[PDB]
RNA sequence: CUAGAGUAGCGAAACGGAUUCGAUACCCGUGUAGUUCUAGUAGUAAACUAUGAAUACAAUUAUUUAUAAUAUAUAUAUAAAUAAUAAAUGAAAAUGAAAGUAUUCCACCUGAAGAGUACGUUAGCAAUAAUGAAACUCAAAACAAUAGACGGUUACAG
RNA sequence: UUAAGAGUUAAACCUAGCCAACGAUCCAUAAUCGAUAAUGAAAGUUAGAACGAUCACGUUGACUCUGAAAUAUAGUCAAUA
């Protein structure tokens, strides 16, 4: 609070924006291999059977990635691409798989938001 | 005595000589701590 | 010209021909918006080894003289370090002289008590001699022998009080009737007030 | 150190009186009291000794 | 002494809050110059020399005999249920002394924040010390004189 | 504003001031000594009744 | 806690008696350590005014408290403390000569949890004390006040 | 020895110093900067790709010749392939 204390290092804490996807190592996405496909239960009050998968990335980190879209064709040893973005109601799942990239096909018969689901016109 | 040294050095040196102290005894930090009481055998 | 700095000798006599000089410079700290003093200690060459701790000296840039010495004392601005050593040396003898003197005085006073009243007063008053008069001599008169110190103090005190009161009364009187003060100013030779007080104070 | 020792020794001398008294002055004052009383021996010695003991 | 000037600034604010018509400040050259600048600028109604007990009716000459009991007595102004001297603050603090050149002083008087100092306000007086003379900032600009920016009063 | 803030004490004023201060100190010391001798005398009166032998 | 003394009362632990569905508790009885003293170690408490120290200043009242007068009376002046306040401040509760107006220096804080934890280091006979993380998870978490509800909560009436 | 100062490198003799809680030593990480780019009201913060400036290196290490200047993308020896 005093001037000599501010000189010695006192000041406002930095508004430091922590990385929410540390396992990508500051990459837009990483290629990975799915170790298994899981069906998890969201936190309450939400109720569903959420589609996820464990994926080992090329940098060696193993993460849990949500599989978006109505239906997916992910299976053990599938090559996937993983970007940031958590699944809010699944604790521990902090990544998303990219539909339409790698061995994961785009959503079938998607009409709206096709680019978010790897679907052609 | 440190003030006296800063003010009148001649009288300072005469005074500390007559009182039984040296310049180190005056200028050095002196917490009358347990180590002093052991080194100089106060008790 | 060469780089010059002003500093305080903070460490001398520990290295041959080298001293440590503490210098300070004005810097601006923008993080705190303040003009600060930046401090540094230099190893400085001292040919002649004239400097002492606490001296204010001007150091000047030179060729490299060692791994870390690049400056030399160019001038002793203030020499408190040398004065401290002088007084250190002088006090040694100065103190011891009167230390012996007053020890002598203490021993003499002790002896005076050793070889050392009412009986003498009785003899002086009654015998007023049986071989005792001269024996007392070896040590109008009953009073002067019984002469306390307080009486001299009272006489001196009355003298002091009289002097102060008389000076003030005379000063006020002269300042009141201002013709005779002029008379006295030309007799003895707003400033006139101070000069008048000077003349009145020497007057008594 | 000579100063501290001499001061303490002078404190420890005999016939040293407290409360700012001096033995020479005290003796002269007592003699002056007696002479003044005359002007207007063992008992006086006892009075003196009591005073010196109280003021020792 | 900036500490004593800060004490005077705070004391003036305190006396304006309670609306005392007359108060005292320490008797020093800096205090007297500051009070005189306030008096000439219209912030004070009167400035007198005096003692710890009150302003002097007649001239009393200051000497070492009475220096410790001298004070400067200032009369505060109020109008339309508002104090004329509401705020009085130091710019150059004891632990951060701010010395500006004439150009930065002009910038400050022209609305620029210099060294975190808010610029001069429409009815505000900023005082500057130069060669142990307190003076108005605009006057220092006119005389082309760098100096220590001392205090604001509004 | 033109008047000097402080006027130095002249040597004569200093001499008178030192005279008065020395007198004050001397008077206090003398009064202490006088009351001291008085208390001694008042003990010297009642010293008859003090056992020493 | 380490030694050496002391140990009447109290009393961790332990052993029993009750109570209880159960008693591992509250209650009862014996009662070791401790509480005591001497020489040490240790350096922690809600070690609190949950409020660091110093300086200058700001409107009142009432009490004491302590001096200094003046002749019990001046409902006596000058100080400190205490109590209630003005202003001011404040999220308010409230603070109130500081939680006000200012200045100087130091300590400390930066969501909850993980955690005063782990690891390391230092000290200590030990117990421990100090120093003191990060990953993981979440959109919480807290303070003052408001109105209720509730209380094996009070008092008054009928 | 060098054109040239200096425990710079080599030799000898001495003195006992030097740095450090305003952070030494050690460890890790990183080419650096601008009248360059981004951002912001600004202080600043970020980058150091592009334009320019400086440094270092040309598979790794040491040494040597020549040269005004090189441990040179040279030469010698060794390592790796
Ligand atoms: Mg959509
Ligand atoms: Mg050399
Ligand atoms: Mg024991
Ligand atoms: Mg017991
Ligand atoms: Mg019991
Ligand atoms: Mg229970
Ligand atoms: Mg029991
Ligand atoms: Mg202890
Ligand atoms: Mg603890
Ligand atoms: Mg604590
Ligand atoms: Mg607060
Ligand atoms: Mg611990
Ligand atoms: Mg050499
Ligand atoms: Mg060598
Ligand atoms: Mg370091
Ligand atoms: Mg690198
Ligand atoms: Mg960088
Ligand atoms: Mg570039
Ligand atoms: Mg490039
Ligand atoms: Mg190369
Ligand atoms: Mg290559
Ligand atoms: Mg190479």
């Amino acid at each position: 609070a005093t001037l000599n204390q501010i000189k010695r290092g006192s000041g406002p804490p930095r508004r430091k924006k922590i990385s929410t996807a540390p396992q990508l190592d500051q990459c837009p996405q990483r290629k990975g291999v799915v170790l298994r496909v899981m069906v998890l239960k969201p936190k309450k009050p939400n109720s569903a059977q959420r589609k996820a998968c464990r994926v080992r990335l090329t940098n060696g980190n193993v993460v849990s990635a949500y599989i978006p879209g109505e239906g997916h064709d992910a299976q053990e040893h599938s090559i996937v691409y993983v970007r940031g973005g958590r699944c809010q109601d699944l604790p521990g799942v902090k990544y998303h798989v990219i539909r339409g990239a790698g061995d994961l096909s785009g959503v079938v018969n998607r009409i709206s938001s096709r680019s978010k689901y790897g679907a052609k016109k | 005595l440190r003030y006296l040294k800063r003010d009148n050095p001649e009288k300072y040196y005469w005074t500390i000589q007559k009182l039984g102290l040296n310049d180190a005894a005056i200028t050095d930090e002196f917490n009358m701590d347990r180590r002093y009481m052991q080194d100089y055998e106060f008790f | 010209a060469r780089q010059n700095f002003l500093g305080l000798v903070v460490s001398q006599g520990k290295m041959q021909k080298t001293v440590k000089v503490r210098v300070e410079t004005k810097v601006f700290n923008k993080k705190i918006n303040k003009e600060l003093f930046h401090r540094r200690d230099y190893l400085v060459h001292d040919e002649g080894e004239i400097s002492r701790e606490g001296d204010l000296v001007r150091i000047e840039a030179t060729r490299p003289l060692s791994k870390r010495k690049f400056f030399a004392i160019a001038e002793i601005i203030r020499n408190k370090g040398q004065q401290f050593a002088l007084y250190e040396s002088e006090a040694q003898l100065s103190v011891a002289k009167e230390e012996a003197q007053k020890a002598k005085e203490f021993l003499d006073k002790r002896s005076v008590r050793e070889n050392k009243l009412l009986r003498d007063i009785r003899t002086i008053q009654d015998a007023l001699t049986p071989k005792e008069l001269l024996e007392i001599k070896q040590r109008e008169t009953v009073r002067q022998l019984l002469q306390l110190d307080i009486s001299g103090l009272e006489v001196n005190l009355e003298k002091q009080r009289s002097l102060i009161d008389r000076i003030q009364t005379r000063l006020s009187e002269l300042l009141s009737n201002d013709l005779k003060c002029d008379q006295f100013l030309k007799d003895h030779g707003n400033i006139k007030k101070n000069l008048l007080r000077k003349h009145v104070m020497m007057d008594m | 150190t000579p100063f501290i020792t001499r001061i303490m020794a002078e404190l420890k001398e005999p016939l040293v009186l407290s409360k700012g008294y001096n033995i020479e002055e005290v003796d002269k004052f007592l003699a002056a009291i007696e002479s003044a009383k005359r002007e207007r021996i063992e008992k006086l010695e006892d009075r003196r000794e009591a005073i010196l003991r109280i003021l020792s | 002494s900036l500490v004593k000037l800060a004490n005077t600034c705070a004391h003036l604010q305190n006396c304006s809050k309670v609306r005392v018509a007359l108060t005292s400040i320490p008797y020093t050259k800096l205090q007297l110059q500051f009070a005189y600048n306030l008096y000439q600028q219209g912030f004070l109604s009167s400035l007198q020399k005096g003692s710890t007990m009150g302003p002097d009716k007649d001239f009393v000459e200051v000497t070492p005999d009475n220096i410790s009991t001298r004070r400067l007595w200032v009369g505060l102004k109020y109008r339309d249920n508002k104090p004329v001297l509401s705020s009085c603050k130091l710019i150059s603090k004891p632990n951060s002394r701010i010395h500006l050149p004439m150009e930065d002083m002009k910038k400050l008087c022209s609305g620029v924040t210099i060294r975190n100092i808010k610029p001069l306000q429409p009815g505000e007086l900023i005082l500057v010390r130069a060669h142990n003379n307190i003076m108005d900032i605009n006057e220092a600009i006119s005389k082309k004189l760098d100096g220590e920016v001392l205090c604001r009063v509004k | 504003m033109s008047q000097p803030l402080l006027r130095n004490r002249s040597p004569e004023e200093s001499e008178l001031l030192k005279l008065k201060r020395n007198y004050n100190r001397s008077l206090l010391n003398f009064q202490a000594h006088k009351k001291k001798l008085n208390e001694l005398l008042n003990l010297y009166h009642v010293a008859n009744e003090f056992i020493v032998t």
